[PDB]
RNA sequence: CGUAAGCUGGAGGAGCGAAGAUGAUUAGAUACCAUUGUAGUUCCAGCAGUAAACUAUGCCGACGAUGUGAUAUGAUAUUAAUUGUAUUAGAUGAUAGAAAUUUGAGUUUUUUGGCUCUGGGGAUAGUAUGAUCGCAAGAUUGAAAAUUAAAGAAAUUGACGGAAGA
């Protein structure tokens, strides 16, 4: 039978697409067929918020941020919890952000 | 036969689901004829078509009494003593249907084809 | 022994309804008239049943008591709330009307006195 | 074998039919009164269902 | 003995509806097995068709239950089926007995040729489809009897056609799909809208309007 | 033909002309236009006094007006439709509409009626559902935006705001009234505050 | 005309890397792990013609229910909107189907608008033989003797997981 409407990934009137490289293993994948997730850390640890403040020739400044993307093939994605077996009825929920 | 069966299959989609009246882009001369027997015996009600320097147009209003029209392709050459034998296959039952044929005198009934003794070409059935 | 059985509540809940105009505030007198109207086996089930008569008699009065219905006691709640009010609605002589809505009632031809915003 | 016809799409209606409902009015004179003769109507079970039943009777009765 | 539940059943126990008739064409829905008892009285015909035990497993064992199907029938007209399952198998029948009373239908009847005549045969060609299974009623002359299979034979005899010829298509060995589908065989001839029918009925009330007042009262 | 009289100050108070931001495709012919900085439709008030007379055209006649039944879910639903009950003999049924009173014959409360009234039909769909297996008429106060199956009379109205409720329950207390027994309908406008809170 | 390999000729070679050789694991590993390492993958000029080359749905033509979107563009209108044509995504009903599913896979036993190609229980078998292509590897066409009562598709109830959550 068949499982899902769109067989494995979102791609309509095209022919092809070009792959690209899991971090973890390093298989190739193709763009629309993996898994994307985005986050923010800072560079400085909340634990070590106040003791920078007692060390600071600055009076005031900001603590920055950087941000990261992360590509995997969907063999590395469900090893480590990142997606998860869902019900057969709660498949076609669909969460954007 | 493009025109023929392009009129049935739009009447039967039509009279099922309930509607009054009927609009085709296309008129033909075989299709006016075949509404004048469909008027004659009294199937349908009043009709009318537009020349518009075009295909032209088809406008015809129901009254809801048909079960199915239909055409037939391509069109047989029946002789005069196999009409008994087509009669039985496309009919439900011996005291009502009819059919048109493409005689010489015009598009006739069966019961004309018989009465007079000609036998030509088939067109199609309704009741 | 902290959750009562369904047998207990479903016999609980016949006898608030044969017999409501017999209960009272105060449990111990409970004790008395169940064994009246009951046929009750045991002596320490028996306790249990007029304990719970005084939590739903009490939550009748005061709370919300659900899928339960006595002729008695909602007949003169509904007496309370029969009272009229001196002043209705009905007293404003000026409505508030929209310009949309103005060409419905000149349309018409209705005898209202409209004013609008 | 007697057959009830719809009114509406003048057709005939079957015997299991589940949806078949006979409307019945009563005949008023001017001014508003009773009177104690009544009207009855026939639908069909498909004509309900996709609710173009409102808009026949208003043009059956008011025009 | 019976008791009239239903408030439909109470008026045809004080004798106020006299036939079927009024009921198949008010289409008023029965759901009684009594209505139509006492309505018809020793002219009821029955039968079996098949008996099957289907069998569902579990942890341990395997639970076994029985199904039977059950054709109901008049002399002249009125055919009801109905299906029911059960542990034992004397019980399996007896309640599908009853289900089959309240599936019951009527059937039109005409001639083969000609105006005047018994009524014996089928009016016009049907067909009627179930899972994968297609009967097909023919009309015959006057004469010929009934030629069909074992099954479809024996609910045509509980209808009261004479005569009729018959096909089969597809898979017939499963008796459940083969007997539905004669069902609808049955009804599609009777819905065809004739030219005999142009004629305007009469408008009449519904029964349960005009013995209102003496149900509540 | 009857006459509305100073009616028209009870619906333009109740805001019961007013309407949704979008009309189905079968409501139609009873908006007359929207407003333009809230997109507001209204509906005609002439054509709603006609379906109030043809709603109390089949509710008269019958022989006992016991055999009607009123639904509600609403919980200011519940103290207009026993107001209105009490006039006009019919039994209410408020609150949550148990699955199987009209069909299944092993409920507590078994019920046989003829006609069936709906307060909101998306709602109180169970009751539309079943009057589709055996064979009723039913009569709706739809908003604009609500689908009209197994629905035969419709009684366009704001069935939103709890106050407008409560009107088209009084106005169709007169008329079964006035059809009833010559009287002279709007006879004390003050008993419309035991219908609302 | 035709991804990817694979062939002859000349240019180039950073990273990756079949074949080959070493270190651990193992009863045994010439496999998974790790370190090296050649052809290749890059460019120009030509042969070759196979893929789960899949939307597993040939091409043309008439009619079809509401709701939210997307690309292009025209009219009304004017800073506030609702509307035309051609494609396209999704949801709810309706039909059809053995079922999963479904604006066609619908308008069908009440079977017909026109035209090309393919299949007939499994296995032997895409195997032999002949013919036509190609530098070669190989490609297209394509049987039988002897055998066998099953092979298979969709879906319910259990049991199991060196499967996942509360
Ligand atoms: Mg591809
Ligand atoms: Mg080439
Ligand atoms: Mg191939
Ligand atoms: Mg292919
Ligand atoms: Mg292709
Ligand atoms: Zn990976």
């Amino acid at each position: 039978p068949v499982k899902r409407k769109n067989h494995g990934k979102n791609r309509k009137n095209r022919g092809s697409c070009k792959p690209v490289q899991c971090d973890k293993c390093g298989r190739c994948v193709p763009k629309d067929k993996a898994i994307k997730r985005f986050k923010i850390v800072p560079l400085v640890e909340a634990g070590s918020m106040d003791d920078v403040k007692v060390a600071s020739i600055y009076d005031i400044f900001e603590v920055p941020r950087i941000s990261y993307k992360n590509q995997y093939c969907i063999s590395c994605a469900c090893h480590a919890r990142i997606v998860r077996v869902r019900s057969r009825q709660g498949r076609k929920i669909r969460y954007d952000g | 036969m493009k025109q023929l069966s392009n009129l049935c299959k739009a009447i039967n989609n039509a009279s099922r689901a309930g509607k009054r009246q009927l609009l085709l882009h296309e008129s033909n001369s075989v299709t006016r004829d075949f509404l004048k027997q469909m008027l004659k015996h009294g199937y349908i009600t009043k009709y009318s078509y537009v020349d518009d320097k075009r295909k032209g147009k088809t406008i015809v209003w129901l009254n809801g009494r048909l079960n199915k029209c239909g055409a037939i392709c391509p069109n047989y050459k029946v002789s005069l003593d196999h009409i008994e034998n087509y009669r039985s296959r496309l009919l439900p039952a011996r005291q009502f249907g009819h059919l048109l044929f493409s005689t010489e005198k015009g598009i006739i009934d069966h019961n004309e084809c018989i009465g007079s003794n000609l036998g030509g070409s088939i067109l199609g059935f309704f009741y | 022994g902290n959750i009562r059985n369904r047998v207990i509540k479903r016999a609980a809940r016949q006898i608030v309804e044969k017999h409501f105009l017999s209960l009272d505030k105060s449990f111990d007198d409970n004790l008395l008239v169940v064994q009246d109207v009951a046929l009750v086996q045991s002596k320490r089930v028996r306790n249990q049943i007029a304990g719970y008569v005084t939590h739903l008699y009490k939550c009748i009065l005061k709370g919300t008591a659900k899928k339960l219905y006595i002729k008695s006691h909602e007949d003169e709640r509904e007496k309370k709330e029969n009272i009229m009010p001196k002043d209705s609605i009905m007293d404003t002589e000026v409505v508030e009307v929209d310009p949309m809505t103005l060409e419905m009632l000149n349309k018409n031809e209705y005898r209202g006195n409209f004013k609008l915003i | 074998f007697e057959r009830r016809i719809c009114s509406f799409t003048k057709r005939p209606i079957a015997s299991s039919d589940k949806s078949s409902v006979q409307i019945t009015l009563a005949d008023i004179d001017e001014n508003g009164r009773l009177l104690n003769t009544i009207s009855t109507y026939d639908v069909c079970g498909v004509v309900r269902r996709n609710g173009l039943s409102d808009g026949y009777l208003t043009d059956k009765i008011f025009g | 003995e019976w008791v009239p539940k239903t408030k439909l059943g109470k008026l045809v126990k004080d004798r106020k509806i006299q036939s079927l008739d009024t009921i198949f064409t008010h289409s008023l829905q029965i759901r009684e097995a009594g209505i139509v008892d006492f309505l018809l009285g020793q002219n009821i015909r029955d039968e079996v068709l098949a008996i099957k035990s289907v069998q569902k497993q579990t942890r341990a064992g395997q639970k076994t239950s029985i199904k039977a199907v059950v054709a109901i029938g008049d002399g002249k007209g009125y055919v009801g089926i109905g299906t029911f399952s059960s542990k034992d198998a004397a019980t399996a029948i007896k309640t599908a007995a009853s289900k089959a009373k309240c599936n019951i239908r009527p059937v039109r009847l005409g001639l083969w040729q000609g105006e005047m005549g018994q009524v014996h045969t089928v009016t016009t060609r049907a067909s009627g489809k179930c899972g994968s299974s297609v009967v097909k009623i023919i009309p015959a002359p006057k004469g010929t009897g009934i030629s069909a299979s074992s099954v479809p034979k024996t609910i045509l005899e509980l209808a009261g056609v004479k005569d009729a010829y018959t096909q089969c298509f597809g898979a017939t060995y499963t008796t459940e799909n083969f007997a539905k589908a004669t069902i609808e065989a049955l009804e599609k001839s009777s819905s065809l809208f004739l030219p005999s029918q142009w004629t305007e009925p009469i408008k009449q009330l519904n029964p349960l309007m005009e013995f209102s007042n003496h149900l509540n009262k | 033909i009857p006459i509305p009289e100073d009616f028209v100050k009870l619906i333009l108070i109740s805001q019961g002309h007013l309407g949704g931001i979008k009309t189905s495709k079968h409501m139609g012919r009873y908006v007359y236009g929207t407003r333009k900085p809230e997109n507001i439709k209204v509906i005609d008030i002439e054509k709603t006094w006609e379906k109030f007379i043809l709603a109390s055209r089949m509710f008269c006649s019958l022989q006992n007006p016991s055999e009607a039944v009123v639904v509600s879910t609403k919980t200011f639903g519940r103290k207009g439709v026993l107001k209105f009950c009490e006039a006009t003999n019919a039994t209410p049924v408020i609150g949550r509409f148990i699955p199987g009173t009209f069909c299944n014959n092993q409920v507590k409360r078994p019920l046989e009626p003829r006609v069936l009234i709906v307060s909101d039909p998306f709602a109180d769909k169970q009751a539309l559902d079943e009057s589709s297996y055996v064979n009723l008429q039913t009569v709706a106060f739809c908003n604009t935006d609500n689908d009209v199956s197994f629905v035969d009379v419709v009684i366009p109205m704001n069935n939103r705001s709890p106050v407008s409720i409560s009107t088209g329950l009084f106005i169709l207390s007169r008329l079964v009234r006035f059809m009833k027994t010559g009287e002279p309908l709007d006879e004390n406008m003050k008993e419309i505050e035991l219908f609302i809170y």
